[PDB]
């Protein structure tokens, strides 16, 4: 698990 | 009354699916501003002002911007050929919530506590104007850091908030509440507490507590760091299955843990300065 933004 | 002459135009910032977002001066009097562009090709929802058909994002923005609050607000907007470009506030100097976790790791509970809270008063201000933000999470979130005051931003997934059922959802499916991954139907205000359930998870743990549907639907919430029974109690209700179960904007205010809140001068003070 990396931390990461995510789209909308 | 060109856009080019009024404000002076800095270089990008970011971009996505809200659309680009350049640095920029307001030359009347050189007010910090950003000024983010959306192509008229890329908007989904449509809306009208009090009269012209504008992108839902520059309704809602209208609607909250009234007087002040955790709210980035809209200072002006123009309609161009094949995009309109919105001129909102930039506070300088600013991180989102995002970012500011990646670099410090999971929050100690007394900050956790005061941003959650602010987050709780800048939602609870767009239901009050009738708008659904419908994308909480920690990108969407600026940090004044002089200030510590907390801003939401990027309402381009919003609505109108109602009181009957959603069937369309175009924000962060990781934040989205279990009843929109089965049965592809939310209300607003039980939608909004799942999201901020993820939100108070992704600051006390450092991140997001669920990546796949089967997660998001399991409704089983592992504490990946030391969290207090108070807390993790709080993030329990928030992320209950049964929409109905979820806390109301009032219980979660009530909430023991959500006592003794820092003000924003005390949070900079202690915490970001
Ligand atoms: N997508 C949107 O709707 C909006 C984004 C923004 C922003 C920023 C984007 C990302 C930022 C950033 O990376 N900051 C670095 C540290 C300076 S600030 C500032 C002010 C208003 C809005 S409205």
């Amino acid at each position: 698990r990396k931390r990461r933004r995510h789209p909308s | 009354e060109p856009l080019e002459s009024q404000y002076q135009v800095g270089p990008l910032l970011g971009s996505g699916g809200f659309g680009s977002v350049y640095s920029g001066i307001r030359v009347s009097d050189n007010l910090p501003v950003a000024i983010k562009h959306v192509e008229k090709d890329r908007i989904s929802d449509w809306g009208e002002l009090p009269n012209t058909r504008v992108p839902m994002e520059v309704v809602l923005l209208k609607k909250v911007s009234s007087g002040f609050s955790g709210v980035i607000r809209l200072l002006d907007w123009f309609e161009r050929p094949d995009s309109f470009v919105l001129i909102l506030e930039r506070p300088e100097p600013v991180q989102d919530l995002f970012d500011f976790i990646t670099e410090r790791g999971a929050l100690q509970e007394e900050l956790a506590r005061s941003f959650f809270w602010q987050v709780l008063e800048a939602v609870r201000h767009c239901h009050n104007c009738g708008v659904l933000h419908r994308d909480i999470k920690d990108e969407n979130i600026l940090i004044d850091l002089n200030r510590g005051e907390l801003k939401l931003i990027d309402f381009g997934s919003g609505a109108l908030l109602k009181d009957t059922v959603y069937t369309d959802f175009d924000g962060t499916r990781v934040y989205s509440p279990p009843e929109w991954i089965r049965y592809h139907r939310y209300h607003g205000r039980s939608a909004a507490v799942w999201s901020l359930g993820i939100l108070l998870y992704d600051m006390v743990c450092g991140d997001i507590p669920f990546e796949h549907d089967e997660e998001i639907i399991g409704g089983q919430v592992f504490f990946r760091q030391r969290v207090s029974s108070e807390c993790q109690h709080l993030i329990r209700w928030c992320l209950a299955l049964r929409p109905s179960d979820r806390p109301t904007f009032e219980e979660i205010q009530n909430h023991p843990w959500m006592q003794d809140v820092l003000l924003p001068q005390e949070t900079a003070e202690i915490h970001l300065h």
